[PDB]
């Protein structure tokens, strides 16, 4: 992934996070907790649903047939016709494989981005109240209770209130 | 607090621009492979030619009495179809099939041809009907008495309608010069068809030939497309199988070849010999000769589109 | 201090790989739609065939006396163009048009054909000129006296130039066997044209036929391309319309069909029936049959290329 | 945008910044001010002008015509010709739409990058003399007068001089 | 501590989506230009027709006695190849070449044709062999005594094998009506070939004509493909050049045209007139008519693929 | 480059780093030293080797020929055949140039990423023991001897041990 986030400085993903695409997993004084982040998730989904839509379109182009399965057409014209059809088949097959191969590349990268987008959100948010370890976790330098951990999630965490106290 | 992303135990393999067979959290096909073994005709005006040959709908052989004037959205040719009676062939046939296939159907109207000094019966057991007859939209102009003499005859028609007209005519090829100077007069026979942008001439080729469907002679049909206000002229002296009626296309329609049953319960726009390719995907690997509004035919059997991040199991 | 980017009130919608109709700060067309209703011929050596039929420049009908030898970069056929005099047709015509269209022009040179015992007049009111005559680069070899007898005649030419030669010849189709055994001798008439890599034979088909432009007979022209140093041989005994001169291509050129006026003020390389597509864009939605150096024809009317960041209004 | 900058952690753009593509908007002791940044702007423009150029090329390929608008060619060969032409039309139309759709995607992302490129420039520049709020603003911990704000613009700001004093 | 990346003094220029001629640390071609001036036939069963014309392997001219039944993977036609003896031509030839080119080779089997009241010699100095003879897989059915009379003769064959059969037959075109009513009887001669999905009829065209390879007459060969269990019927009365043997395709094979030597040391699958394009690259700029499994032909001479970061020299 | 790393906030590359694609160049108390980083390098290489592979595939599609170099086919059918072949040539040429032009764009960007990937690795690693100047160097606030500089390379540097002492 171009952003070094997914399949990067975040080792693996969470198989228990069946709530969304991304999410927060904290470990405050009391107990832990793992909640998905609606914001980022929908952003990716929507976009990906985008491509899929872009790809499922109507070729309102109608082709009448020119061959004949019963009673074959003359041989000279026949080979020319098929020589043509195959050339076309060679082309579309090539296109078909490049589109999908290309699209996918982008798709995957598209997530890194979103994942990375979130991370950078949390960082800048916490200002100078937490440190960036490297595994994707933010060790908060102050008792961040459940109401607090979540405070960060719904983007309401006001570093200042706990600035000095950090 | 930490932040991550999801993942499943068994992801789905796909191909990237840089890798091959990478597991993503989830993908989806792109090349349709499912086929419906029926001709989904719901909502479409269908006409299964059956034992009638698409071209036979223009001449009039027994197999086609029920299709001399049909209206349709979808026409269908069957391998059992035949456009013939008396042994013979249709010169430049596939072209005619391509036209009628989208004609929307045909509409007959006489040529206004009346004759004198000759007979107009000319039937044959090869064209069995009501106990031996001839085509239908045709007339086998014959020399009155045996070994008689067909006149300098000339007939002409004028398409006076907005859209062009399909005009047919056949040339008879007796199984011998003896049968020829019998049915029609004697000597050289010349049939010349001419119009604004057309002008050929045909000559009979009477002589030994196999005996298909009881006859050794042959009647080959010819055709041109008469433009609006244009006039077609026939100049012959026998061996000419005259056209009793012209034809006009009703409008849009599609023709297919299938060996599968019609079904008015499903809907399709991509037909082919063995069914209908019902799918909204861009590519298909079913039949390279499918017609209508279809997905492009490719070689690959499957080209999977990732619809999820890369999958990273614990 | 803060740092940001620009934005406008009314952006421009475009299509992405992931979205549809996203506003960017600014885009630009990609599919040309503007057409110039004239044939931009500035700098090009032009020749508007007018009432002359491109093929007629090879035979020599009255409409083409002014085009029997022309030089050009751009040739132009008009719907009013005709390559004929005596009613008739040019066998395998479109092929000949495709060749002459890029020939750069033609250059005539006699065949060196002289004759004996026959006439070489043969004119017709159908080919009106200076008060009744015949083609021009042709010679209607005729049997001296009426009902006479055309000789075993044989004529042959050899292209002794670097580039191949266009050789023509016509077959006359009298309006009756009576007119035939009059103009030429009597009995079977056979015209056989042969060369290194060519060899056909033609036979007249005299008989009843409409009367176009005052004649009921027909003269159909035939043609082959004579290779360098090769020799063409004509073996006939009448009904043969001989070639007085051969033709050579001058070099590059393009042929188009238009119904629009020529204009030497603008410049174009992409012509089509109704104008010139003057544009540097990659795609066009104007005419799918445009020719020359054009932009590829597509279905879309507009495919907008973003040329700016995404637009985010306040 | 893959970089989460434009249409991201920078809410909207400035409709008054008709000077360049990107730029700085400060609010020092005295008065504010809004100046465009030539560097970044030209970088993007140039590149985008690049594509546009790449797309406006000469198809020195000349095609003679094979049909006939007056006097139609035979029917069999005629349908084959058109069956072919349309197949070609179907292809080019597809290409034409993918190129533009694909190009654009990239184009847009291309800006995020440049915008983000700038931001990261300003950050690393200021070293530890300012903080990163999140709206794209840099609250300088020291009177950064007009000469100072600009000092940052033309990349000459020497954090050290004001290091302690921050 | 600092961290950076590599770079070289002289990078390699490439084209991006946004720039043109950017130096990257290293690239690699994509359009093959190297050609091997030989026909790399290692491992393939090859047959260089040489002076024998691919079509001549079906009729039997002297140049082809050694190729009347050949097996192969790769067939090769040489410009010096000729499929003829007696001057003449093969009607609808290129189609036949396209078939035989992939036939894998041919396998002969008699037609089982025996005759009566006529001769079966008919040879010619034009078809020199062992001191004057005729084709080989042919039989020039001739009228016993001079000016005699060829009988109503009829012969028929039935392909009783799984795969279809190639059936040939020729029509002789004497150099005069006199030579015709000599070799065969007198009067109209008609040769009609018919099968399930075939049915033509031919007529000789005897008359003046150049004298190629000592003869002024001409024998033109015709052909059809006989389906399994189907039966072909020949109905003639002279001027017919009968088929002594039918042909069957052995299976896969490819045919090419080259003027270059065969080499069993190298291996290729992309042949063309002047060599073999041996490469694993996707595009080639060598020959647009190359055949087999090749790289797509493009216009560009070089399209370089970056295989390294951008190069930034100190 | 979309990441602003290569040909960006890292001026030029090192012509002496013939060991790998990326690498570390330090200047500790004693002497300097320049060692390539295997990790990042292989990551890029592998991927790029990927494309090249994706591009070198077998068109198991065999085309028989339909023209004739000796003895030319009829003229009408002949022009149609070539009109077709050229159209195909126009297409493939277009594809051929887009693929390469597109691929390359991506390729280059692919490195920025990897380079940037590394940099972000080193940063987050050093935690708050070093500062980010801007030329791509990390001025370590503590004697980082050869064993130390390298300590960072092989990702083993434990900021804490030198935390206070920084
Ligand atoms: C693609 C298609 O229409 N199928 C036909 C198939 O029925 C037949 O076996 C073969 C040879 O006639 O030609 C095609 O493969
Ligand atoms: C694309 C083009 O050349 N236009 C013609 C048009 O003039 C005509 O109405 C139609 C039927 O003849 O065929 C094409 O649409
Ligand atoms: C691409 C190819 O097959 N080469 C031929 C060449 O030999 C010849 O000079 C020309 C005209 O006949 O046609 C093609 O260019
Ligand atoms: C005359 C002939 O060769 N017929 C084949 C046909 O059997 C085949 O289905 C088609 C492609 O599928 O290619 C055609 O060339
Ligand atoms: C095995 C599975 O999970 N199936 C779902 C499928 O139903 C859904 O259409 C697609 C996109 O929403 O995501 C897949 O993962
Ligand atoms: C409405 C408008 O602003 N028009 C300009 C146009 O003149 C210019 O060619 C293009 C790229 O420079 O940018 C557009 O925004
Ligand atoms: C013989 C025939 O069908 N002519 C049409 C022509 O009218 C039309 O313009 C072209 C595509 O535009 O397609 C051709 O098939
Ligand atoms: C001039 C040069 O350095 N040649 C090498 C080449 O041998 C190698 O195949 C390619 C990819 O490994 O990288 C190139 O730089
Ligand atoms: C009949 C004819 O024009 N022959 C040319 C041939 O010489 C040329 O090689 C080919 C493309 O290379 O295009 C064909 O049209
Ligand atoms: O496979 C499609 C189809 O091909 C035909 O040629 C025959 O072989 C049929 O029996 C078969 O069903
Ligand atoms: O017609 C298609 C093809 O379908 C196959 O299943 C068989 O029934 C064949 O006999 C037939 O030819
Ligand atoms: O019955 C299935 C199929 O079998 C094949 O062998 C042929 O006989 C076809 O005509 C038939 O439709
Ligand atoms: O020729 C093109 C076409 O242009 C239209 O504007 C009309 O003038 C038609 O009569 C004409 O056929
Ligand atoms: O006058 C415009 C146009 O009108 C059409 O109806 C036809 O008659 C064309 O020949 C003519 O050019
Ligand atoms: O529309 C293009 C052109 O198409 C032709 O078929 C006629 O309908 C013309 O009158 C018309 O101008
Ligand atoms: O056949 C290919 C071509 O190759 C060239 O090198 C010459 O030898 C020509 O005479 C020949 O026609
Ligand atoms: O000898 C090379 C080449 O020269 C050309 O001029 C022709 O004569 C070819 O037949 C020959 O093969
Ligand atoms: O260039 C390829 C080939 O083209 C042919 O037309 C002749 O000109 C040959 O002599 C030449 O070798
Ligand atoms: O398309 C409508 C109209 O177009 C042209 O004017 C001609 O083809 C007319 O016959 C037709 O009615
Ligand atoms: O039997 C599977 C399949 O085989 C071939 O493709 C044809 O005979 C088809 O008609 C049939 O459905
Ligand atoms: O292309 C130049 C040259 O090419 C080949 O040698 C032949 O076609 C020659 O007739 C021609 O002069
Ligand atoms: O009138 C608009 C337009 O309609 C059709 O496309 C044709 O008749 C054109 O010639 C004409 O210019
Ligand atoms: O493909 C195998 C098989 O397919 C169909 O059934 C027919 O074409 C058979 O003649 C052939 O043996
Ligand atoms: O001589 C270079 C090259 O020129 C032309 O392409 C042809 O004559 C080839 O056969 C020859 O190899």
């Amino acid at each position: 992934g171009l952003f070094g986030a997914i399949a990067g400085f975040i080792e693996n993903g969470w198989e228990g996070l069946i709530d969304g695409w991304y999410g927060f997993r904290h470990q405050n004084a009391q107990g832990e907790g793992t909640a998905a982040d609606y914001k980022s998730t929908q952003s990716a989904i929507d976009q990906i649903t985008g491509k899929l839509n872009r790809l499922i379109e109507k070729t309102n182009q109608q082709f009448e047939l020119i061959d004949n399965e019963f009673t074959e057409v003359e041989k000279q014209i026949g080979n020319v016709i098929n020589w043509t059809r195959d050339s076309m088949t060679e082309v579309w097959s090539y296109n078909a494989e490049l589109l999908v191969a290309m699209e996918n590349q982008h798709t995957i990268d598209l997530t890194d981005s979103e994942m990375n987008k979130l991370y950078e959100r949390v960082k800048r948010q916490l200002r100078e109240n937490a440190e960036e370890d490297g595994t994707g976790c933010f060790e908060i330098f102050h008792k961040c209770d459940d109401d607090c951990m979540a405070s960060i999630r719904n983007n309401t965490y006001d570093h200042s209130r706990y600035r000095e106290e950090a | 607090i930490c932040l991550g992303h999801h993942a499943v135990s068994n992801g789905t393999k796909v191909n990237t621009l840089t890798e091959r067979g990478v597991e993503v959290v989830n993908a989806t096909e792109t090349v349709e492979r499912t086929n419906v073994p029926r001709i989904c005709s719901k909502g479409k005006r269908t006409v299964d030619l059956g034992q009638c040959g698409l071209l036979g709908t223009i001449t009039g052989p027994p197999q086609c009495d029920q299709f001399l004037e049909f209206s349709a959205d979808l026409i269908i040719e069957r391998r059992e179809g035949s456009d013939v009676c008396y042994p013979g062939k249709f010169v430049n046939e596939e072209a005619l099939r391509q036209i009628l296939r989208e004609s929307g159907g045909i509409d007959k109207e006489t040529m206004g041809f009346t004759y004198s000094g000759i007979r107009t019966n000319g039937a044959t057991s090869a064209c069995r009907r009501s106990g031996s007859s001839f085509y239908a939209e045709m007339k086998w102009l014959l020399s009155n008495t045996d070994n008689a003499a067909f006149p300098q005859m000339t007939k002409s028609y004028k398409n006076t309608r907005k859209d062009p007209a399909l005009i047919i005519w056949g040339i008879h090829h007796s199984g011998s010069t003896t049968e020829q100077t019998k049915l029609y007069g004697s000597g050289n026979k010349l049939i010349t068809v001419g119009s604004s942008n057309y002008q050929q001439s045909f000559v009979p080729s009477p002589g030994a030939r196999p005996q298909v469907n009881g006859q050794s002679g042959r009647i080959d049909f010819h055709w041109l497309m008469l433009n609006p206000n244009d006039t077609v002229t026939f100049s012959f002296n026998g061996a000419f199988i005259a056209p009793d009626r012209a034809s006009f296309l009703r409008g849009k329609s599609m023709g297919i070849q299938s060996s599968v049953q019609v079904d008015a319960n499903c809907e399709g726009d991509c037909y082919h010999s063995g069914g209908t390719i019902i799918s909204n995907l861009p590519f298909q690997n079913i039949n390279s000769r499918a017609v209508g509004k279809c997905p492009r035919y490719v070689k690959q059997e499957s080209l999977m589109l990732a619809t999820g991040m890369k999958n990273v199991p614990e």
